[PDB]
């Protein structure tokens, strides 16, 4: 994935209106979702 | 049972009465009624009692009669057995069955490779650097690879593997996300006398129960380490001197400064490639070896005590052409038969014509590493989508079927040899077709992108030297996968006179010279020379074979003496009555005045054009002609026809005052016409150029229909050497060459579609930068050249007929005006000339011009043969 | 797999007098372990 932080106890900002983390019942859906949207620059860590 | 069981059987009608008798004859009614509805046919059964009594014999005959030659002579360029037919008494022989039965070596050439590639070590890159000891400044040595971790070393004993177990010295060769080699390390080196050749073709000789190379005559056990530290053993190479070679390969990309010396830095480098493959193998039902036709070597099949002669051959027919016709005309070709070795000639259908329709690739094809991930982090493991790489697959496909199949088969004009390796200069043998390599931007896949279209320069190439001659495939693998291959043939008897006949009691003899020139009776894939490149066939053992039917001898008497009746008397004719001439059309001309003077034309049943080139049609008759150096299909006796869509004009013309086309029939008058390159102003029919009195014209003679309405016709009259399955029709389209304003044209170096990706001009590696193209011009999209058409008519495997009728119909065998007093009693002087197109080289036109054969062998005594031989039309005799 | 077949690092000599000693001859390349790789499931 690669969304902005990660708040103690709280997951990663996947993002929207002040916050929006998500749901481990699966939200990091992985299985899709990352970058690749951004291939020969994906550019990873970032900070 | 019963010592008759007569009745015990009848009860069943098992072996008596039909049904239609036994039936009540009310039931028969009913049942000849509704049949069309209910059927009760399929249950009452009938009968089937074969005949008892004067239909076989009791006390003689073989069946498969085995004759020894009386005679036998090695002239290196024919084997004349002599025979001695004794068909016996009560006994006939029904002379189709008699094979004869070849025995004998046969080497073919070091230019044979039916692995269509290589198959030698396959799966490389292609630019591989076979583990080397790349010698040098007297610097002595240097790098390679390695790979059994091992973990002791001992000097003179390399990778330890109770004790140490101290591995043995020959065998040392052969992770998921692991390997990772701390703990010493080994492998073996090529040592630096061994010619260092590329990885796709190296193979050296076992030498070695235990499996690896090496001289009998071997090797050093070297070191060397990491300069982190070098004083303590790091790997050890166990080098060795092999016998490196590599049976298929004509590397494209040799280094080319490296005079002298074989191995140096300057030549790891040397993309390797597997050599064109060769088929090789025997020729479709072995129109070869039998000397058929040839009036000086001629065999013979008189009565023994007469020896005169029974089979008169004349130079005119070809009968390894009506035979090759005859089968068509009879059976279904296409299934191959082995003991004739029947397998017709043929070409993949989708590369000759072909579809470039193009790949099938909308999402990029993929690459992963080989285990899970790659390269990584080490925090609180990957950061971002794995590491990937591509390739259109579907497209790498479909350029290897281009330039494997069509884009190096071309003539040897767009073929530019490898960057500077030595070749030889007689371009005619397996050393400079194979070390011709086929620029890929001449034929790839953008070519002609979306038309059905044989590319234009591979128009005039014949089709049947193809890696895919489905035939010349099952003649070259039947036989063997080898340079040195025993055989034992079944050549059968293919003169129309001698190749029925029935042989009535007699002692005949029986002589036939065979042919030992290899490259005429020893095809190819690529065209040879094989005599030249290396090439023989020494024959052994050559015996007749005849299958007698074990006729009754009471009745085989009344056979034989009713079968000797004047009145009852057999009669032959050849399948292609013809008279086949050859006229020398000279290169790069457009004509071809014929003429014959004085005929008496008297059942002239219709011309036939066609059209050969010189090197691959066989020299006539006369023995080892030399100037023949082809090793293909023979046009003039393979029943392949190429060369057949370049005609364009016929001018039938008699006394000198006329125009068989006759009265006003022919749409464009008097002057056939079988193409309209540019002049289409309402006369060529399909889309193609034919022009509608030259298909009128076919379909009206070879089918039979075109005063009905064309209607694609029925299935069994089209059968392989017509006119319909090969009228493939095909068009394109062209940038305008001068109205699209800025046409700058874009020849075939400078031109740029695959950038970096692909060659530079060759079949060699991934140099460049991607900008974006150039070469293909759009024909096809929003913004498209303005574009011109362009016409073409690829129809080979026919000859085309232009039959000598009024309605040019097919109403019988001896046609409407070949019966006329106006040319049945008076005598005429055939002039014509044909048009055809600027060929380029010598190519002979192949006038078929079409007679009545016959003859009328009988056997009036025990052993005496006498036929007449006439053929009319253009007749034999003064 | 990969073009050349390797990437590797380097390696010097040894001739060993009772101490891998050196070897002239050779000259300062090896890449301990099997080739690079690269997959690809070319049926699915």
């Amino acid at each position: 994935f690669i969304g902005t932080n990660i708040n103690k106890d709280n997951g990663i900002q996947i993002g929207t209106d002040t916050t929006n983390q998500p749901i481990y019942a699966d939200k990091t859906y992985q299985p899709e979702p990352q970058v690749g949207q951004t291939q020969w620059n994906s550019e990873v860590g970032a900070a | 049972a019963t010592p008759s069981m007569m009745p015990q059987w009848s009860y069943m009608h098992i072996a008596g009465q039909d049904a239609s008798e036994y039936l009540s004859p009310g039931l028969v009614q009913f049942a000849r009624a509704t049949d069309t509805y209910f059927s009760l046919g399929n249950k009452f059964r009938n009968p089937t009692v074969a005949p008892t009594h004067d239909v076989t014999t009791d006390r003689s005959q073989r069946l498969t009669l085995r004759f020894v030659p009386v005679d036998r002579e090695d002239t290196a360029y024919s084997y004349k057995v002599r025979f001695t037919l004794a068909v016996g008494d009560n006994r006939v022989l029904d002379m189709a069955s008699t094979y004869f039965d070849i025995r004998g070596v046969l080497d073919r050439g070091p230019s044979f490779k039916p692995y269509s590639g290589t198959a030698y070590n396959s799966l490389a890159p292609k630019t591989a650097p076979n583990p080397c000891e790349w010698k040098d400044n007297n610097k002595i040595k240097v790098r390679g690879q390695a790979p059994f971790i091992g973990t002791n070393i001992n000097k003179d004993n390399g990778i330890q593997i109770d004790t140490t177990n101290q591995p043995i010295y020959a065998d040392k060769t052969y992770w998921n996300s692991e390997v990772g080699a701390a703990q010493k390390v080994a492998g073996r080196v090529l040592k630096d006398t061994t010619p260092m050749l590329p990885c796709y073709g190296s193979y050296a000789k076992p030498t070695n129960e235990k499996g690896g190379q090496a001289s009998l005559i071997d090797v050093n056990l070297q070191f060397f380490a990491l300069p982190s530290t070098p004083n303590e053993p790091k790997a050890v190479l166990y080098a060795e001197n092999v016998s490196i070679e590599a049976p298929d390969t004509h590397l494209v990309y040799k280094p080319d400064v490296a005079q002298g010396t074989i191995s140096s830095a300057d030549l790891l480098t040397q993309q390797a490639a597997p050599n064109r493959p060769n088929y090789i193998g025997f020729r479709d039902n072995f129109i070869g070896l039998m000397y058929y036709n040839s009036t000086g070597n001629m065999g013979v099949l008189a009565g023994q005590a007469s020896q005169l002669n029974a089979v008169v051959d004349l130079q005119d027919r070809n009968t390894e052409l009506s035979y090759q016709l005859m089968l068509d005309a009879l059976g279904d070709r296409s299934r191959y038969f082995s003991m004739w070795n029947q397998a017709v000639d043929s070409y993949d259908p989708d590369v000759r014509i072909i579809e470039n329709h193009g790949v099938e690739d909308e999402l990029p094809n993929y690459c992963f590493p080989l285990g899970g991930s790659a390269a990584t982090d080490t925090y609180s493991i990957e950061s971002g989508n794995i590491f990937a790489m591509e390739i259109n697959l579907a497209a790498n496909l479909w350029r290897s079927f281009l330039y494997s199949n069509v884009a190096l088969y071309l003539p040897d004009s767009y073929k530019i040899t490898p960057d500077n390796i030595t070749l030889p200069e007689n371009k005619n043998t397996y050393a400079y077709m194979n070390g011709r390599v086929a620029v890929p931007s001449a034929l790839d896949t953008y070519v002609n992108i979306g038309a059905r279209w044989s590319p234009d320069p591979m128009d005039n190439v014949n089709p049947f030297n193809h890696h895919r001659n489905a035939g010349l495939r099952y003649r070259s693998m039947l036989l063997g996968n080898g340079r040195y291959v025993p055989f034992h043939i079944q050549v059968p008897q293919k003169f129309f006179a001698i190749k029925n006949l029935l042989l009535l009691p007699g002692s005949y003899t029986y002589e036939w010279n065979f042919r030992k020139d290899v490259n005429m009776i020893l095809q190819s894939s690529l065209g040879n020379d094989l005599r030249v490149d290396g090439a023989s066939v020494r024959f052994d053992s050559i015996n007749l074979y005849a299958n007698f039917f074990p006729m009754a001898h009471n009745t085989a008497s009344t056979l034989e003496a009713m079968l000797r009746n004047d009145t009852n008397d057999q009669s032959f004719n050849d399948y292609l009555c013809a008279a086949n001439m050859l006229y020398p059309i000279p290169s790069n001309a457009t004509s071809v005045p014929i003429s014959i003077p004085s005929r008496n034309w008297a059942a002239f049943r219709g011309w036939s054009f066609t059209r050969l080139k010189t090197k691959e049609t066989p020299s006539l008759g006369s023995g080892f002609d030399p100037y023949f150096t082809y090793s293909g299909s023979v046009p003039y006796l393979d029943g392949t026809f190429y060369l057949n869509h370049t005609f364009k004009k016929v001018s039938i013309m008699f006394d000198s005052s006329v125009s068989w086309p006759g009265n006003d029939r022919l749409l464009t008058p008097n002057e056939f016409e079988i193409k309209r390159t540019v002049d289409g102003e309402g006369y060529n029919v399909a889309q193609c150029n034919m022009t509608k009195d030259w298909f009128l014209i076919q379909m009206l003679s070879h089918y039979n229909i075109g005063y009905q309405g064309f209607y694609v016709p029925e299935s069994y009259k089209d059968r392989m050497y017509s006119f319909f399955r090969n009228f493939q029709p095909m068009s394109r389209q062209v940038v305008n060459t001068t109205t699209y304003k800025e046409y700058q044209n874009v020849t075939l170096p400078f031109q740029h579609n695959n950038s970096g990706f692909v060659g530079y001009m060759g079949p060699t590696m991934r140099e460049g930068q991607a900008y974006p193209a150039n070469y293909p011009y759009p024909l096809i999209g929003q913004t498209a050249v303005p574009s011109l058409t362009q016409k073409k008519f690829l129809c080979d495997r026919t000859m085309w007929r232009i039959p000598f009728s009024s309605n040019f119909m097919s109403m019988g065998a001896l046609t409407d005006l070949g019966q006329n007093m106006l040319y049945a009693n008076s005598a005429h002087a055939l002039d014509m000339t044909f048009e055809v197109d600027p060929m380029d080289e010598p190519t002979l036109l192949y006038v078929l011009f079409e007679v009545f054969d016959v003859v009328r062998i009988h056997q009036p005594h025990r052993g005496v043969i006498e036929a007449v031989y006439l053929r009319t039309p253009f007749s034999a005799g003064n | 797999f990969p073009l050349g077949g390797s990437a590797a690092t380097d390696t010097y000599s040894g001739i060993k007098a009772n101490g891998q000693t050196w070897t002239a001859d050779d000259n300062y390349e090896i890449e301990s372990g099997n080739i690079f790789a690269m997959e690809i499931n070319l049926a699915a």
